[PDB]
């Protein structure tokens, strides 16, 4: 019944609209907000508070879908900055004890992937450059999901990762008029905005790529590196699963080690351990311990001058 | 527009390094001053509080004994020392870098 | 049986009425290890080198210790502000000392699918990835917040006791395990 709250729900439906999103989303999207409205914190926050809300029920709703909406193309439909975004969405996950599934990665990989304008021949995108459509999703799909199971995806960004991915995918689907071009040429001619972290996924990507090559008598043979490798990423995807179990020694049947690159950063020094000490509260507090918190007379009338 | 615009932070706010000698001066303070990171930041004048504060939480990690060293240390604190001897520093280091 | 694994207290959060009204101008100029700007807060920031620790000291009173690796340390930190509180002319008491909060970490040392355990677990965890690379895990047996990271490396807060600490990684271990 409250003003603020109608103007919410109507910003609720509206964001639905915008994002064209399926009709069951728009009225489970409204209960969440109803049911956040129900909580005197959120009845009395900021109305930036109840703008951002808007944006995390529509996202939350889209999450329990699997439609891979990411906290900044919201943040950037509703003119809020990450920071803003994620203080209120982690409060209403909390408040409404919500259990939020993943971002899903197949889903934002399609919708991610067909945003890449690369699938018709422009001034800015000549012809070797052009791809299919359904290629280029399937491999990189195959690219994601071997930097899935290689713990590159774990704890870091999504995006970057399909970002990475899709352009090794279409590297390697023309590898000899595509090697020449950089990670941050092709997202500028397919006018996609390169994620900084994207570089460091390719290089992960292409490191886990070479030892898999080494699992091939055939490929293992021709010496191969992170340029090399390119063309022959077609032949260790189609045998992606098996080479990866071959090529790492830790894993279960239910040198090299499978494990995520903050793992072998390799530090000098790992933990530095707190002291071990035991000593009791109760131990006598001596008046010269404290007489060195206190300032002099003569500190006093030297401090007071500088202020 | 996208629905799978990358989501990055935005309100990172930045210092430049401390200078081996504006960490010197840094710990000149701690003698003068103590642990009053206002006064401190007051001190240098293109440092904030929190620079100040930050810089202590780090130095306090790393390099325990100086920040130990420089409050058992007490010394007379002088303002205007502190930033004709601040203003010379990082501009004669500055020089000879 | 359990995972031969302590984890190593990292912060403890204590709380102390000093019983008396105390003016804040007075402490801030006449310590050494004082901070004050009553116009962005509201509180002394006071500090001592042993127990390595940070102390808020409120005009009620009221004081908060933070820093400690231990409830013995926090305690005698907690004590040394007191007494230093007491030198610069006030009826200082040490009333109603508790702990109020604790931090553990430790290592698994084994890696971590935080898409997996965000799955089986879903009613505990939120794994957030666009916003932080730890799965956050809401233990209800204890009441224990769990930031586990792909590393294997666990941090554990909100504990009012020591034993909180041991027995909310005595139950995560399994279900990190298998």
């Amino acid at each position: 019944v409250s003003r603020s709250q109608q103007r919410g729900l109507r910003r609720v439906r509206d964001l639905c609209r915008v994002l064209q999103l399926p009709p069951t989303f728009e009225d489970t999207a409204v209960a969440y907000y109803q049911q956040a409205y129900r909580h005197s914190g959120i009845r009395a926050a900021r109305l930036q508070k109840k703008e951002v809300l808007v944006g995390c029920c529509v996202l939350i709703t889209c999450r329990q879908h699997n439609w891979p909406l990411t906290m900044g193309a919201i943040c950037t439909l509703l003119y809020a900055d990450l920071d803003v975004f994620s203080s209120t969405y982690m409060q209403i996950v909390k408040l409404l004890g919500l259990d939020v599934p993943s971002l899903c990665l197949a889903e934002l990989v399609k919708t991610y992937c067909s945003s890449f304008k690369l699938f018709q021949a422009s001034p800015s995108v000549p012809a070797k450059y052009v791809e299919d459509k359904e290629k280029m999703l399937s491999r990189t799909m195959q690219l994601v999901e071997l930097a899935n199971e290689t713990w590159l995806v774990t704890g870091r960004h999504p995006l970057p990762v399909i970002t990475a991915a899709t352009f090794l995918a279409w590297q390697s689907l023309q590898p000899a008029d595509r090697l020449s071009c950089s990670l941050a040429r092709f997202c500028k001619l397919a006018n996609v905005d390169l994620p900084y972290p994207a570089s460091s996924r390719l290089q992960e990507l292409l490191a886990v790529l070479l030892r898999m090559a080494e699992q091939l008598a055939w490929l293992r043979v021709l010496r191969l590196d992170k340029r090399s490798v390119v063309k022959h990423i077609g032949d260790l995807l189609q045998h992606r699963q098996s080479l990866v179990r071959s090529a790492f020694r830790d894993g279960t049947a239910e040198p090299a080690l499978l494990l995520p690159p903050c793992m072998l950063k390799s530090p000098k020094r790992i933990c530095p351990v707190p002291p071990v000490s035991t000593v009791t509260g109760d131990e006598n507090i001596s008046d010269s311990e404290i007489e060195q918190y206190l300032r002099t007379p003569q500190e006093v009338r030297d401090f007071q001058r500088a202020q | 527009g996208s629905t799978t615009t990358y989501s990055s932070f935005r309100k990172n706010y930045y210092s430049k390094p401390w200078s081996n000698k504006e960490t010197d001066m840094f710990f000149l303070a701690i003698s003068m001053v103590g642990t009053d990171f206002s006064m401190i930041g007051q001190l240098f004048p293109h440092r904030a509080r929190i620079e100040i504060k930050n810089k202590f939480k780090r130095e306090e990690k790393t390099n325990g004994w100086r920040i130990d060293k420089a409050f058992q240390e007490k010394r007379p604190f002088d303002f205007d020392f502190f930033a004709h001897l601040l203003q010379k520093v990082l501009a004669e280091e500055e020089k000879r870098k | 049986g359990p995972s031969g694994i302590v984890p190593q207290l990292q912060n403890i959060v204590s709380t102390v009425n000093l019983g008396c009204k105390l003016d804040l101008k007075t402490i801030a100029l006449r310590a050494r290890n004082a901070e004050y700007n009553p116009k962005r807060f509201a509180a002394v920031i006071m500090r001592i080198r042993e127990p390595r620790t940070t102390a808020l000291i409120f005009s009620s009173g009221k004081m908060v210790c933070t820093g400690a690796k231990s409830e013995e340390q926090s305690r005698l930190a907690a004590r040394k502000y007191a007494r230093v509180v007491q030198k610069l002319g006030f009826p200082a008491k040490f009333l109603d000392f508790k702990i109020q909060n604790m931090v553990g970490s430790c290592d698994v040392k084994f890696p971590i699918r935080l898409e997996g355990l965000v799955l089986t677990h879903q009613q505990f965890s939120s794994y957030e990835p666009e916003l932080f690379p730890g799965l956050i895990y809401r233990m209800i047996k204890p009441r224990i917040v769990l930031l586990i990271f792909v590393s294997g490396k666990v941090v554990l807060t909100g504990a009012k006791v020591r034993a909180e600490i041991y027995e909310a990684f005595e139950n995560i271990y399994p279900i990190l395990k298998g």
